[PDB]
């Protein structure tokens, strides 16, 4: 069974310069009649995979000069030279010399400078209260780097339970990321306070961003 | 030529 | 080029289904062919492959023969018949040609849950503002998809003819069941004037669910 080890599991780099992926197997990969089935594949974000390299050096139809492979043996190197912001996403190595296997994949990142999140609050719908359910969103749109923070408050108490985050992958047209915080609550837990807050914690700031609203003006 | 060759 | 499989969806434990894969623009029977599956943490994972005619094929090793693959060479279709699917099975299942060891071409996968759980619909719900806030130069609306399963669903705004300004976030489970969200920005002195719409289809339930936004 041979196994597949990619470094690093993320890797940013800036547009333009070099990315460099490391993949090794736990066995040579030359196979007894000569060839070494080592194969690149990009998976963009909401994509399926595409060959990048095959046989270790050689360039699909239509990738261009810049994608580059190395190696022999058990250890071979990716490097994606003056890189664009499309270039992003999971890059996986396989082999195919024994039972085929595939590496856990690195994420290529691209560094941006430090974007602030549009944060945009909004109330349970009155069709899902007609119906016992009250979920309060928020959205955080365009902002770099990935990691934030986002904290729920009702009538000032920070609630933890119910709350559901989900980030975008990043996207290539302007290298930031946006997320989904939602706060699902019962109706009768909904009707029984009057203020609801997230607060954004980002780093593009020293305090964090507050978006609210009360439910009577609602 | 083989395609699947870990088949060998 | 080109590898379209067919709808996956749900299966209950121990029942089976059937895969398959509508191969163009090659000499079919000139090429291997495979399948691959993608969980979600997750990794990649060769399930079986078949070579020109039919006649010998390999499987991993761990599916204890209860997958076969095959292909109709007078249909240009290949086959993957799963049989007492385990929960282990669920994943998201690629199509591919196979050339000399890699895989060139890659159909658009296709997602199989197997789960003694019920199909249920999604509801959407609108997210506009509400609540006195003032409103600037642009304004962020939303859909709320709610309480479906299996996955997944897909969300458009204005039957795909809005699409700048939309995010889109993967589905989370809870409680069992799924909840996404989408967002479009469009330019305030254009709404409610010109109508949003969010559109949310979901294949294993048949439905499709085309709400308007609301001030």
């Amino acid at each position: 069974d041979v196994v597949m080890t990619q470094t690093p599991l993320s890797l940013p780099v800036s547009l333009g310069d070099q990315a460099s992926i490391s993949c090794r197997s736990s066995q040579s990969l030359v196979h007894s009649n000569g060839n070494t089935y080592l194969h690149w594949y990009l998976q963009k974000p909401g994509q399926s995979p595409n060959l990048l390299i095959y046989k270790v050096s050689n360039r699909f139809s239509g990738v261009p000069d810049r994608f580059s492979g190395s190696g022999s043996g058990t250890d071979f190197t990716l490097k994606i030279s003056r890189v664009e912001a499309e270039d992003l996403g999971v890059y996986f190595c396989s082999q195919s010399t024994h039972v085929p296997t595939f590496g856990g994949g690195t994420k290529l990142e691209i560094k941006r400078a430090d974007a602030a999140p549009t944060v945009s609050i909004f109330p349970p719908s009155s069709e899902q209260l007609t119906s016992g359910g009250a979920s309060v969103v928020c959205f955080l749109n365009n902002f770099y780097p990935k990691d934030i923070n986002v904290k729920w408050k009702i009538d000032g108490s920070e609630r933890q339970n119910g709350v559901l985050n989900s980030w975008t992958d990043q996207d290539s047209k302007d290298s930031t990321y946006s997320m989904s915080s939602t706060l699902t609550l019962t109706k009768d837990e909904y009707e029984r306070h009057n203020s609801y807050t997230c607060e954004a914690t980002h780093k593009t700031s020293t305090s964090p961003i507050v978006k609210s609203f009360n439910r009577n003006e609602c | 030529e083989p395609q699947a060759p870990w088949m060998e | 080029v080109k590898l379209v499989e067919s709808e996956g969806g749900l299966v209950q434990p121990g029942s089976s289904m059937k895969l398959s894969c509508t191969a163009s623009g090659f000499t079919f029977s000139d090429y291997y062919m495979a399948w691959v599956r993608q969980v979600p943490e997750k990794g990649l994972e060769w399930v079986a492959n078949i070579n020109y005619d039919g006649s010998s094929t390999y499987y991993l090793d761990s599916l204890k023969g209860r997958f076969i693959i095959s292909r109709d060479i007078a249909k240009n279709i290949l086959y993957l018949q799963m049989s007492s699917l385990r929960c282990e099975d669920t994943a998201t299942y690629y199509c591919a040609r196979l050339t000399n060891g890699y895989l060139d071409v890659w159909g658009a996968g296709t997602t199989v849950t197997v789960s003694s759980a019920k199909t249920t619909p999604p509801s959407v719900y609108p997210l506009a503002p509400g609540c006195g806030d003032t409103t600037g130069s642009s304004v962020t609306l939303g859909c709320l998809v709610k309480g479906y399963f299996p996955e997944s669903v897909t969300v458009t705004w204005n039957s795909g003819s809005l699409s700048s300004s939309v995010h889109t976030f993967p589905a989370l489970l809870e409680s069992g069941l799924y909840t996404m969200s989408s967002s479009v920005t469009v330019p305030s002195s254009t709404w409610p004037s010109q109508t949003v719409t969010c559109s949310v289809a979901h294949p294993a339930s048949s439905t499709t669910v085309d709400k308007k936004l609301e001030p």
